[PDB]
């Protein structure tokens, strides 16, 4: 929907740490340096491209199963 | 699909679940074979079952369609292997694995949900005469999976 | 000296004044002030980056009127 796009997404810089997030859950690849990550409300984020086809058909968090719109 | 597919494979090989084994059967990626051993301390203790594992073409998006093939007395398992679940169906979500499918069904087998059953009789021996539901699921165990 | 938006946590709003000169670290001190987060649960992001604490909003090139977007972590999601 035009939800996914009221989320916002990050390149990914590797050399700082400020979320403990090392891996796309969808995927299953560690975050890789530019790779364009995307948050969710609930502060979990995964791949933007990998993520944004589950909330095409479904609208929680992947992982903690909150909600997201 | 098929990348993760393969992700998951190394997983298993990784950190296996106890005492379980699965991987495709021949060259097609998609269609895998399990086997889980009864749980110690369970009416299935000593029983090997045989399970199918059929990835979809959009995985990890739909989840994977898993059955019995061995015949077992279980209030959310039907004699056509099918298994009533959560994760399988409605709670299904991309951040789940293939070992964490198993491990479900592992304690599934150790702990049925007999307020949502699948086959009626057997969830209501189980709430009412545990110990027939056990000599039964005893008795199946010794029968068809041994 | 400059306006700026932070309109997010879905109940959005938020309006401060800044000067570009301002660190990262200082507008999560002032969104502390507006609303009531500890700043180290906040985490902000403008076009496609993190902000890191150190670096200003000249740094980063945010301009009048940019509407910035702020994500909670929470003590164990
Ligand atoms: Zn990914
Ligand atoms: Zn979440």
């Amino acid at each position: 929907k035009a939800d996914i796009e009221q989320l916002p997404s990050y390149r990914f810089n590797p050399n700082n740490h400020q979320s403990e997030q090392t891996l796309c859950v969808v995927c299953m690849c560690d975050f890789e340096s530019r790779q364009l990550l995307r948050v969710l409300p609930c502060n979990h984020e995964f791949h933007a491209k990998c993520v944004d086809k589950w909330l095409k058909a479904n609208r929680t968090c992947p992982i903690c199963y909150a909600d997201a719109s | 699909a098929l990348k993760r597919i393969h992700k998951e494979l190394n997983d298993l090989a990784r950190d296996p679940p106890a005492q379980c084994r699965a991987g495709p059967v021949g060259d097609d990626m998609f269609h895998w074979q399990a086997t889980i051993m009864g749980p110690n301390d369970s009416p299935y203790q000593g029983g090997v079952f045989f399970l199918t594992i059929h990835f979809p073409t959009d995985y990890p998006f739909k989840p994977p369609k898993v059955a019995f093939t061995t015949r077992i007395y279980h209030p959310n398992i039907n004699s056509n292997g099918s298994i009533k679940l959560d994760i399988l169906r409605s709670q299904w979500s991309p951040a789940l694995t293939i070992s964490k499918v198993l491990l479900s069904i592992c304690s599934l087998l150790c702990d049925p949900n007999p307020d949502d059953p699948l086959v009626p009789e057997i969830a209501r021996i189980y709430k009412t005469d545990r110990e027939k539901y056990n000599r039964i699921a005893r008795e199946w165990t010794q029968k068809y999976a041994m | 000296s400059m306006q700026i938006f932070v309109k997010t946590l879905t109940g959005k709003t938020i309006t401060l004044e800044v000067e570009p000169s301002d660190t990262i670290e200082n507008v999560k001190a002032k969104i502390q002030d507006k609303e009531g987060i500890p700043p180290d649960q906040q985490r902000l992001i403008f076009a496609g980056k993190q902000l890191e604490d150190g670096r200003t909003l000249s740094d980063y090139n945010i301009q009048k009127e940019s509407t910035l977007h702020l994500v909670l972590r929470l003590r164990g999601g």
